[PDB]
């Protein structure tokens, strides 16, 4: 997975 | 649900997407109540855009300014999403 702060 | 973001230049949305890598969509996963989607917001910043239109920690995302991500890798739901600039339109379900 990934994770992106937007 | 569907929240319509407007956020101004200088701040972001306030939420964390998080989900399956990709580059290109795949494919049979079926998405069911418990599993409604790849990608979801891992968090919510209180007073930020998201939180202040009812959006939430856990929240599945569907749908990017009109364009259904259920199966789309992160890297693209992002790129949909910095398309739109300081307006987002967000299609979620709560798993909850």
């Amino acid at each position: 997975q990934l994770v992106t702060s937007l | 649900s569907v929240a319509i973001l407007q956020k101004r230049d200088h701040e972001g949305f306030g939420f964390v997407l998080r989900g399956a890598k990709a580059e290109t969509p795949i494919e049979e996963f079926t998405p069911t109540p418990a599993f409604p989607a790849l990608q979801y917001l891992e968090s919510v910043d209180v007073e930020g855009v998201a939180w202040k239109a009812g959006l939430r920690t856990g929240d599945f995302l569907i749908e990017v300014n009109g364009v259904n991500v259920v199966k789309v890798g992160h890297k693209q739901v992002v790129g949909l999403i910095r398309q739109g600039g300081n307006r987002l339109v967000m299609k979620v379900v709560s798993v909850t």
